[PDB]
């Protein structure tokens, strides 16, 4: 057939960048105006809301993907041909470049967004307009697409398939140990009296060990000879 | 606007708001209205909060909606931080520039080193124009003038966004120039070297060089324009001076007394009976006008006939009563106050049930006959009484 | 796992601390059961002050001040707890050495 | 048990309905938590926190 | 000007300003001494505030 695929890759970035794109406009609405006070009822209607249903949306979200692809899982992984692993990693790299913007999204955008409306309210609960999408939105996604990747080359590529990377299951874990740190964070005096760093890049292993991969599944012929 | 979620007893016996005032509850843009007050720093200060040795005053609004100009406390300019003794009463003020069109609650605001936000009065305030036309300006010690509102926005970008390129462009030249599985296939296998080696080295020292003068450069240049420059000004201003006018709690001659001896809150509820023991100590006849609490007012209808000009909301006509029987002077009484009203309820001080200290704070207005007014604190254990009905 | 330890804590606590917190009137303060049956029950170096007990701040919104405790209890214990295991783990160990 | 884990086996241990044991067991601990728990909430449902400071 | 051994005494007062800067600590805790290259003299004794 062909190897590389992409059609599913685009299907995500596009259908992704497009509902962070509706939020952060949607935010930028009613974020000024609806969400200034909480104790107000336009708040239950415009932000209380977004997060009473996400949550229970996600979380299920989470355990189908999971489900899904065990479900699906190539139950004769061993035999798996030569071209049917090597487009099996190229759907694997794919999982990981939307694990990529996901990160960015729930990691970088939404993070430092916080930042800013610390500089803009005084807080009526820990809930803000900002915390409903940072925590309990755009963490949670990037952490499910991330164990979708996990559990996808688990039921798909020998290697994952009888193992654990460690790498790739740091990976999928980590983002449910940053609550402990991001979270907390914040709660820093309040929290306090009573009393370097643990990241996640963990995917260096996981492309490391991918690469390895690509570089077995290609004989001695396009290696060293069409790549010198 | 949290105010009404911080645990109440905190909000009581910390800071004492009153006789606090908005210039003009509607603006343009760059119209340039003031909001003042004065405010009492309880004596019972709670352990909970650290010490006001160290504080700052703030206009508590979401963003920058209204620029401020200057904002002056204990009669001093204070852009930095500043002491407010235990007990005393200080003035301030906050001039303040419109920027964004809309409608935006306004409160004074404090906040304490070892402690955080003291939430005081906010008031609506409307600016209306556009802020296309939001300006300052200000004046530099050389002589000119500059909007703040896109000072040096432009330097900044001049200088960041060529470097932002050039580190871009450094990953995208090698990237086309050995591949990521090339690459790291010439490293798995014997080499490497294949991958690196000069004149790539050249490549790098070149560009490397190169950067070097491209910063000296950048940096002699940006030293000859502005060959002025100093650090930022910050640290703790000179002690504060307190109102001396007039009482004004425990100054000058003329005075009232006020201890605490039992009282109730209803939970739930609205209403707080407490007896106060005040002894007065003036030489003038005294009924009761006023109690304040978290910046809410508390009236007596008798005194305030009518019915001052204070944003909803936060203002009450119920801190009654007495028997309107001007006391003294010279007379020691001991006096029943209800206080009774929904803001009571509202703004959440009912909930000093749940505080880890059920106590009162803040501050009862006596009035004269005449115009004038007598400042005495009142703070203490009050009880709740539980009551049935949800 | 240590999520759940977290939050059931107080929970299952509550039964037995409860009675305790009820109000007492004591010389026009307000004090709980516990509050003053250590104060009743004369301990030779135990003064209030020394206590390591929730005293309030400005920082507190709501009307949450459990939950949040719980919460962060639990999501810390997860770290403790994978420290704990491996700790668990070399506690095991079955390795012999050859020289002290 | 520990010469099961020891050969292969291990699931001659554990294996539901051990985990159905579980599940039940754990079900029932978070019901009588439940109910504790909203009973002594009844029992009580005056309650303030320990006055400090 | 001095002989080895010859008794000089250098003496003062100072002022605690007032708006004591953020930078420096309370001065609550302080010590007098006097500046010299290691000693130069000995120090017999010293007082401020009225003691030794
Ligand atoms: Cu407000
Ligand atoms: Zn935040």
């Amino acid at each position: 057939e062909s190897v590389v695929d992409l059609r599913g890759m685009w299907i995500g970035l596009v259908l992704l960048n497009v509902f962070y794109l509706i939020v952060r406009i949607y935010e930028q609405v009613f974020g000024w105006r609806a969400g200034l006070d909480s104790f107000a009822p336009e708040f239950q209607t415009y932000w209380m809301s977004i997060l009473w249903t996400e949550i229970p949306l996600e979380l299920v979200s989470g355990l189908g993907l999971a489900g899904y692809l065990w479900k699906t899982r190539d139950r004769n992984v061993d035999a798996v041909t030569p071209r049917e692993e090597m487009r099996r990693l190229v759907v694997l790299v794919q999982w990981l470049v939307v694990y990529g913007i996901a990160i960015y999204w729930g990691a970088s955008f939404f993070t430092e967004q916080d930042g800013t409306w610390h500089m803009t309210v005084i807080r009526d609960t820990d809930f803000t307009p900002s915390h409903i999408i940072e925590f309990y939105m755009s963490y949670p996604i990037y952490s499910v697409i991330a164990v979708g990747a996990f559990f996808y080359a688990k039921t798909r590529i020998p290697y994952f398939a009888h193992g654990y990377s460690l790498a790739f299951l740091i990976v999928a874990i980590g983002p449910f140990m940053i609550i402990p740190n991001v979270g907390l964070n914040e709660w820093g005096h309040t929290f306090w009296f009573m009393e370097f760093g643990w990241m996640a890049l963990g995917v260096f292993g996981v492309v490391l060990q991918i690469l390895m991969r690509i570089h077995a599944l290609v004989g001695k012929e396009g290696v060293k000879l069409l790549t010198e | 606007h949290g105010e009404k979620s911080q645990q109440a007893f905190l909000r009581m016996r910390t800071l004492n708001w009153y006789d606090v005032q908005w210039s003009k509850t509607t603006v343009n843009v760059n119209e340039e209205m003031v909001l003042s007050g004065k405010v009492h720093v309880f004596s019972a200060w709670p352990q909970a909060v650290a010490n006001p040795r160290v504080s700052f005053l703030n206009a508590g609004e979401p963003g920058p909606v209204l620029v401020r100009t200057a904002q002056f406390i204990g009669e001093q300019f204070a852009p930095r931080s500043v002491s407010l003794e235990i007990g005393k009463d200080y003035a301030f003020s906050i001039n303040l520039r419109g920027r964004r069109a809309g409608r935006w609650h306004v409160h004074a605001q404090i906040n304490v080193e070892g402690g955080g936000p003291i939430i005081g009065p906010g008031q609506w305030i409307e600016i209306k124009g556009d802020m296309k036309d939001f300006t300052d300006p200000v004046t530099l010690l050389d002589g000119s003038t500059v909007d703040l509102e896109h000072y040096g926005i432009s330097r900044v970008y001049a200088w960041h966004l060529p470097w932002m390129a050039v580190g871009a462009a450094w990953i995208f030249f090698w990237f086309v120039r050995k591949g990521i599985i090339t690459s790291y296939i010439r490293v798995a296998e014997g080499k490497a070297d294949d991958v690196i080696g000069d004149d790539d080295r050249r490549i790098g020292a070149i560009v490397l060089a190169l950067t070097i003068l491209a910063t000296i450069v950048g940096y002699a240049v940006t030293n000859s324009t502005f060959p002025r420059t100093i650090p930022l000004q910050a640290g703790l201003q000179k002690p504060l001076t307190p109102i001396e006018t007039e009482g004004t709690v425990g100054v000058g001659k003329e005075n009232v007394t006020t201890e605490l001896n039992g009282g109730v809150y209803k939970v739930p509820g609205r209403e707080l009976t407490i007896n106060v023991k005040v002894k007065n100590n003036t030489s003038q006849p005294l009924r009761l006008g006023e109690y304040t609490a978290a910046g809410l007012r508390f009236l007596n209808p008798d005194v305030f006939t009518t019915k001052p000009d204070f944003p909803d909301y936060l203002l009450a006509d119920r801190g009654l009563s007495v028997d309107a029987t001007p006391i003294a002077p010279g007379e020691a009484k001991e006096i029943v106050v209800k206080i009774q009203d929904a803001r009571w309820d509202i703004e959440r001080l009912s909930d000093l049930a749940y505080d880890t200290d059920s106590q009162i704070g803040g501050l009862l207005f006596f009035f004269s006959p005449d115009g004038k007014r007598y400042a005495s604190e009142i703070g203490g254990p009050v009880i709740p009484k539980f009551v049935a009905g949800d | 796992g240590s999520l759940g330890w977290g939050l059931l804590f107080y929970p299952n606590n509550w039964p037995a601390i409860a009675a305790f917190h009820q109000a007492t009137e004591q010389h026009g303060q307000l004090m709980t059961l516990a509050d003053l049956i250590g104060f009743h029950f004369v301990r030779t170096s135990m003064p209030e002050y020394i206590r390591m007990v929730e005293r309030g701040t400005l920082r507190t919104f709501g009307k949450d001040v459990v939950p949040v405790a719980a919460f962060f209890s639990g999501f810390v214990s997860m770290m403790v707890y994978f420290l704990w295991w491996f700790m668990g783990r070399w506690y095991s160990t079955t390795k012999v050495i050859d020289t002290i």
